[PDB]
């Protein structure tokens, strides 16, 4: 089956940066584009960045110019470098893969997320 | 007067039908093949990630231009039956030892052994080649699968109806091709979807898998041998259109003589323009209007709520267009059908870009029909891809074909040969090529709009010019054959 794990989820301070990396498997990783979506708590499950099989990375506005989405395909493993980071970034991000094709059932496949907490501390 | 059943002749029902069930049997295998090889390709026993690009991008043009070269010189030295037969029976064969022997037998055939001691040999960098020699048998499955869905397809089952088929009853049924074509992957996705699901229910201790993949390959085996079956009952027990005596011309045998009469022919130039600029269109706005999508829908129950509708207009523009192509090819003829797609993907991609470069200005004209810019841009994009991915088998195949039949044999076949294995790969590849120096000039694709915009408008504006010359040309081409064929018949 396909499988989605995400990693590099923590606790951060104001204004720092944090890697997340989603590692797949059980399909082409570099032949579908792959998403990056978060949810917080209270609110609903919304976008943050996509890479196409190209590796063109569309972001969203809220995200665009400090985060960075890239695909490593020598270690099949999608990337979300996360720079200049602003305590409402604190969400359980999720990697996400559509329309796998005919052999999968779900057209939708995520990760269990990972949790990216970012403090407003001085 | 012979029988007519159905308003046509017996005869050319008798061509027809087997032609159908031809292309029928390949799309069915040329869709099981197409999953199979990227559900293959990645659950293999060692097998890196950067195998399937390495074969998209270095080993896919080259191979279809070595096939070009190669098909060349066999039409040269074969007839046309020897021709075809040599061409799809390694195919078939191909794909059942596969599915019988290679696959049962990969922890043999594969040098595991050789493609580590040879990856300490050479650095890391070269992590691509030495991949796809450790499952060579699954990349060359890969390969073959590809090049099915650029040759049986498209050289082989397509030159044997210009072949066999004459302009008016190519007018006639070609659109009823490809209404039987979407059938074929209807159906094909619902065996694919069968298989995948055998594999998980059968029980434990058995590799479902490979059962999977058995059945998968018998079907395809099948269903070639159903190809060479029809080949052979169409080419024995159908009277076929000998030609016009002009058929008679020196073989030329020379792969660097043909090229260059075919680097020549002002109808190969036009022709390959028409598929060029197809593939360079359809991958650059769907790449646009797929990020345009991303902005517009956050969150990913609506995204997949919008993709699910987007299907459903999908297949119904799927069958409108089959009509309204048949309908087309009937009234107007292969000028009007062969326009019709470059002005509205002209048209469509203008309001696109438009809605996209001024949202400012545009957001009072569409606020009038309550929607946000992006949602407009959106909408458009969408109904463009739709138009552009549903006249594939309805208007756009049709005419390409069509487009071969006035030809002599020889520049037929070679052009069909050319066009159909290598300007289409190169479609794709300088559509990718395009985005990637916008890229680097720009750093973004999003900060290369107006310029994509601006070559997208080149693009198409050239389609359309190359759309007119061919008409032109083929116009001539037709009158000319049928005055000299009445000539030397009378």
């Amino acid at each position: 089956e396909v499988q989605l794990v995400e990693s590099g989820g923590g606790l951060v301070q104001a204004g720092g940066s944090l890697r997340l990396s989603c590692a797949a498997s059980g399909f082409p990783v570099t032949e579908h584009e792959m998403y990056w979506y978060r949810q917080a708590p209270g609110k609903e499950r919304e976008w943050v960045a996509a890479i196409d099989s190209y590796g063109y990375t569309e972001y969203a506005d809220s995200v665009k110019g400090r985060f960075t989405i890239s695909r490593d395909n020598s270690k099949n493993t999608v990337y979300l470098q996360m720079n200049s980071l602003k305590p409402e970034d604190t969400a359980v991000y999720y990697c996400n893969v559509k329309d796998l094709g005919a052999w999968y059932n779900d057209y939708d496949y995520w990760g269990q997320g990972t949790q990216v907490t970012v403090s407003s501390l001085e | 007067a012979s029988p007519k059943i159905f308003g046509v002749e017996v005869a050319t029902l008798k061509k027809i039908i087997p032609l159908g069930l031809m292309f029928f049997c390949i799309l069915f295998n040329y869709t099981i093949l197409r999953d199979t090889k990227d559900v293959l390709v990645v659950t293999a026993k060692g097998s890196s990630a950067e195998i399937i690009p390495f074969l998209k991008t270095w080993v896919n043009l080259p191979m279809a231009i070595g096939f070009m070269l190669l098909y060349t010189k066999l039409s040269n030295v074969l007839s046309k039956k020897a021709l075809f037969y040599t061409v799809i029976v390694p195919f078939i064969i191909y794909f059942g030892a596969f599915g019988f022997v290679m696959y049962p037998l990969s922890n043999y055939i594969h040098p595991e052994a050789l493609a580590d001691k040879l990856l300490t040999t050479l650095g890391p960098r070269f992590m691509g080649p030495i991949a796809i020699l450790r499952i060579w048998s699954f990349c060359l499955f890969y390969v073959m699968a590809e090049l099915w869905g650029s040759v049986v397809v498209s050289v082989l089952f397509w030159g044997f109806a210009n072949q066999i088929t004459t302009v008016d009853e190519a007018k006639k049924f070609y659109p009823l091709f490809g209404l039987g074509a979407n059938v074929a992957l209807i159906f094909s996705g619902r065996t694919v979807k069968y298989f995948s699901n055998l594999r998980k229910n059968l029980g434990p201790g058995v590799d479902g898998w490979a059962v999977s993949l058995k059945a998968m390959m018998s079907i395809v085996v099948g269903m070639g041998l159903a190809i060479c079956l029809l080949y052979w009952w169409v080419n024995r027990y159908v009277p076929l259109p000998t030609r016009s005596k002009n058929k008679k011309e020196k073989p030329k045998m020379g792969t660097m003589e043909s090229l260059k009469f075919l680097v020549s022919s002002p109808y190969i130039r036009d022709l390959a323009t028409l598929v060029v600029a197809y593939g360079i269109s359809i991958n650059l706005v769907e790449v646009t209007w797929k990020s345009k999508l991303k902005a517009q829908f956050p969150s990913p129950n609506e995204y997949s709520a919008f993709m699910g509708d987007f299907s459903t207009c999908t297949g119904v523009a799927t069958f409108t267009m089959m009509l309204l192509s048949q309908y087309v090819f009937n009234k107007y003829g292969w000028g009007v059908a062969a326009k019709i797609t470059p002005t509205v993907l002209l048209l469509t991609g203008v309001a696109f870009f438009s809605l996209i470069l001024f949202g400012g200005p545009f957001a009072p004209l569409v606020a009038k029909l309550g929607m946000t810019p992006l949602l407009a841009a959106v909408y458009v994009g969408a109904l463009q891809n739709i138009f552009s991915k549903s006249a594939k088998y309805s208007l756009f195949d049709p005419c390409k074909e069509m487009a071969y039949i006035p030809l002599d044999e020889d520049t037929k076949v070679k052009g069909k040969a050319a066009i159909d294995v290598v300007c289409n790969p190169l479609g794709k590849s300088g559509g990718a090529l395009i985005q990637q120096f916008m890229i680097l000039s720009f750093g973004s694709l999003a900060n290369s709009t107006p310029y994509l915009g601006m070559i997208l408008l080149v693009i198409v504006t050239a389609w359309l010019a190359a759309a007119k010359s061919l008409e032109g040309q083929f116009n001539s081409l037709r009158s000319e054959e049928e005055l000299e064929k009445e000539m030397e018949r009378a």
